[PDB]
């Protein structure tokens, strides 16, 4: 029956989402510079300018 | 009882022609019945659609 | 038909089903292609010639 | 270094599941005629 899945989707969406809060990564912990630097270079690939990620 | 023809059936036929066409919508709108009955997309013909479960609406 | 007398057509059931889940794997299937650093872009060109280069 | 904020995995999960369930509830549909 469709509310049966409707129902354990719920569930799995919930308990997922309260499990993500464990592989978190403070990034005061980390050198703050670095961790902005690596994620917006993470965000750049795949687009045009990609290979120029650092500039 | 020995007499009393009725010589007219249309009036018969315009019951069971309404007869007919109550029970179909009846049967139409069963399926939304209950805590494990399902919804229904209404398309208009200008293009809106609709998603809904109250009766009265579809 | 015959009974409900709508000036529409009418699906019920799997068959419905079935075709909503296509239309759905359709969306999927343009996208499919422009995801993570190896993905690659996308053409558009309109009916009088504009031309959109995107991913 | 391969990094992304973390409301963006929760966001779209979230998203995700509420187009599925709204969705996957559909048994009838219904289209009318253009006038």
């Amino acid at each position: 029956h469709p509310t049966s899945v409707i129902s354990g989707y719920r569930l799995a969406c919930k308990e997922a989402v309260r499990y993500i809060n464990e592989n978190l990564i403070v990034n005061t912990d980390e050198l703050g510079r670095d961790c902005l630097i690596n994620a917006a270079k993470t965000s750049m690939s795949s687009k045009i300018i990609g290979i120029n990620g650092d500039f | 009882g020995k007499g009393a023809y009725q010589d007219r059936d249309k009036p018969a036929q315009i019951r069971f022609s309404n007869i007919s066409a109550a029970k179909a919508v009846a049967d139409a709108i069963r399926t939304s019945l209950g805590p494990k009955g399902m919804d229904k997309m209404i398309q208009d013909g200008k293009g809106d659609v609709t998603i809904t479960n109250d009766g009265a609406t579809i | 038909e015959g009974p409900l007398s709508v000036f529409g057509d009418r699906s019920t059931g799997e068959t419905i089903r079935s075709q909503n889940v296509m239309a759905a794997a359709s969306i999927a299937n343009i996208v499919k292609s422009s995801l993570g650093p190896v993905g690659l872009d996308k053409m558009l060109v309109d009916d009088i010639g504009d031309v959109t280069i995107t991913n | 270094g391969v990094f992304e904020p973390t409301i963006v995995k929760v966001k779209s999960l979230k998203f995700a599941t509420e187009a599925a369930i709204t969705i996957l509830r559909i048994d009838d549909l219904i289209k009318l005629h253009p006038e």
